[PDB]
């Protein structure tokens, strides 16, 4: 292979790998932020499903 | 002129017309906390793959 082809294809394999490298350190820094706060589609635990709750009128008014 | 009631009219479920406003909060309730952002658009493939370790898919 020549020279050029070799550095060229060099910079295509720097960039896949610069790029999968920020990736991890965003996901890192991403996954923090979603466990400490809760607040995204990660970490979610579940909570009870509020359709489970009876609205009907009771066999007594005060509840 | 008073007339008895047959069986079964005394437990049906009536309308009343009243004056009083409905309640707007009976519980008390607070505000609810908001939902968290929803999460849309369109899927697309992972970028470079899995990005675990060496592995390039
Ligand atoms: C296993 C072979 C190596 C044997 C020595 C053991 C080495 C240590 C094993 C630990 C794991 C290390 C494996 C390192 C490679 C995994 C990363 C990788 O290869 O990239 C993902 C790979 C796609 O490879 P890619 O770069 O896209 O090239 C495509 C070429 N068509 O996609 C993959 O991950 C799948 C590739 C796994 C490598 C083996 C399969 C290659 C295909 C040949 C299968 C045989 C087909 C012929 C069947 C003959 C039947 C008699």
């Amino acid at each position: 292979d020549g020279p050029e082809k070799n550095y060229e294809r060099t910079m295509a394999i720097l960039q896949i790998e610069a790029e999968k490298a920020e990736l991890r350190l965003k996901e890192l820094e991403v996954r923090r932020l979603m466990r400490a706060r809760g607040d995204g589609p990660w970490f979610h635990y579940p909570t009870i499903d509020k359709e489970l709750i009876d609205h009907s009128p009771k066999a007594t008014p005060d509840n | 002129g008073w007339v008895r009631p047959d069986l079964g009219d005394l437990s049906k479920v009536t309308k009343v017309k009243t004056d009083r406003p409905l309640p707007e909060n009976p519980y008390h309730s607070r505000a609810r906390p908001e939902p968290n952002p929803e999460v849309e658009g369109d899927l697309k493939p992972a970028r470079h793959g899995s990005r675990l370790f060496f592995w390039t898919m």
